[PDB]
């Protein structure tokens, strides 16, 4: 009934931000917060959430290599990017994200992204294909 | 004698082939950089004022910290850009030069200047009384010369910065507060000087200490 | 020795004529930042004070700002990505793209295939790599008369090695482009080496991991 997310995200300012935005939401709840891959893999294996929203550039383990080592989990992942950067993209259909968005996505677009993704649909940021 | 000038091309070419890579590789620096920080600050200014949004009636208190962390966020973002220059000296005067050449084209008056000789080692407040002097020169060139041309020479002269205006137009004036006397009473007052040429056009020469 | 000393003042006299050349490129940089950016992120910081002004004055009218202010940071990342794109140069699996539509269109059969492809190349030396895959291809085109044209490009040891190779008949002297593509790739450490007897292999090297 209430789809529970972990945040991965290393800039703290946007992980409070984001679990802010995010509980302001009736059929959502943040159930933990990190500030690497290692966090995500630790806790999605641990307490097992519905949804992980993954940065991709954080120390230690990146949020694609943190997705990798959760491919085969029952987790959705969700990975949120300011920049589509080459070989990003592919390495997360790879890696068989669920969703791949823009981190500056306005909040009611994120929510429909994580509803959608909880539907088994695969929701992908047109900028971020690496083909406009 | 022209297989020495013939050489000096391939020479000059060939030094200009390395700086386009510093260049590049420098650019390449700077866009790193960009995405890190700006690229951060830019989506977290989003992020927070459409969280502030969502509060204005829910939590008006929180909205208003939000606002106030978006304000500072934006600030420190112009900032970091203003700060990717390097603090550098000679800015102000460059940015008076762009501002004459786009009035003088403006006024179809043909600006002659070169930009290769611009000194940089001049105190900040003598390089923002000379941008202040080269404005009036050049606003007085348009206003009154009824000139075609308009030429600009700054040259590090000795221990002093030496700007020339000079212009083809006609002098009008046969005073207290106006232009020519404000140039050489600011001048004056920082050690400096301005002399004036009214035989062919209008000559004005400015020298501040360097 | 006296060699390590005079190659300290080599390597610092080098560095005091880049470190030029670099601030004239930061400032250029700077000014067209300023100009794109500054009244946004200014008008962002405005927008955003009175918005906080108004919260109980007008709580409608904070939202309306709060909204443009929202509108403005992202158009304004929008034209950072389109900058940060654009300072990053070329890429070389983009040149790779260019080069097979040139010599299809130069009826050149062109041969390559995918071994070794460089994890981590760093983007001034993929830029580089780019600059003389292009213009050993545009060489093969203007004056080979090759019916073919192989091309390898390989991470071995710790450099990147391109091969550009063509079954045409080498037009110079014994001794532009050529110079041009050994210069830059030797300001970055690397190599250009040429074989002109059966016509015309070109083999740059340039450091990598
Ligand atoms: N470049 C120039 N060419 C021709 N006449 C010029 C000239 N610069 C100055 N003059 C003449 O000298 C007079 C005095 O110039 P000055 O700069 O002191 O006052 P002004 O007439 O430009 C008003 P203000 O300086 O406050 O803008 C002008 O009115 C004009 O007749
Ligand atoms: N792949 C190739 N096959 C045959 N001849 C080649 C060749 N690449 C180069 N050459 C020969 O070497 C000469 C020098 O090449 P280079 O690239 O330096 O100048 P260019 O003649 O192509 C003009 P630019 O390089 O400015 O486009 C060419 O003029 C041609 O005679
Ligand atoms: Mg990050
Ligand atoms: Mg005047
Ligand atoms: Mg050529």
């Amino acid at each position: 009934s209430m789809i529970s997310i972990f945040i991965a995200e290393d800039a703290q300012m946007l992980l409070g931000a984001l679990g802010s935005l995010l509980n302001l939401e009736d059929d959502m709840e943040v159930v933990g917060k990190g500030t690497t891959g290692q966090d995500a893999v630790d806790f999605v294996k641990k307490r097992q959430p519905d949804v992980c929203i993954m940065d991709i550039e954080m120390p230690g383990k990146t949020g694609l290599e943190a997705a990798e080592e959760l491919k085969d989990t029952g987790c959705k992942i969700i990975i949120l990017t300011t920049f589509a950067r080459p070989g990003y993209f592919q390495r997360a259909i790879k890696a068989g994200v669920k969703g791949y968005l823009l981190k500056d996505s306005p909040s009611e677009e994120l929510a429909n992204a994580i509803r959608s993704v909880m539907n088994g649909k695969r929701i992908y940021a047109p900028e971020l294909m690496e083909d406009l | 004698r022209k297989e020495r000038e013939r050489l000096e091309e391939k020479l000059e070419d060939a030094n200009e082939r390395i700086a386009e890579l510093v260049k590049l590789e420098e650019r390449q620096r700077i866009a790193r950089d960009l995405e890190d920080t700006l690229g951060q600050k830019l989506s977290l200014i989003g992020l927070k004022s459409d969280l502030a949004r969502k509060l204005i009636y829910k939590d008006p208190e929180q909205a208003a910290r939000e606002l106030k962390s978006v304000q500072q966020t934006a600030r420190t973002s112009l900032n970091e850009v203003r700060k990717i220059v390097s603090s550098m000296k000679g800015i102000r005067l460059k940015d008076e030069l762009i501002n004459i050449k786009q009035i003088l084209e403006a006024a179809d008056i043909m600006f002659i200047y070169e930009e290769e000789k611009w000194p940089e080692n001049i105190s900040l407040l003598n390089e923002n009384i000379l941008s202040m002097c080269l404005k009036e020169a050049v606003t007085n060139v348009v206003k009154h010369s009824q000139a075609k041309t308009c030429r600009v020479d700054i040259q590090q002269l000795w221990k002093e910065v030496v700007i020339t205006v000079s212009d083809d137009g006609t002098f009008k004036g046969e005073s207290k507060g106006h232009g020519l006397l404000g140039m050489r009473e600011r001048l004056e007052f920082a050690n400096g000087s301005l002399h004036i040429d009214t035989e062919n056009g209008t000559k004005l020469t400015m020298a501040i200490p360097n």
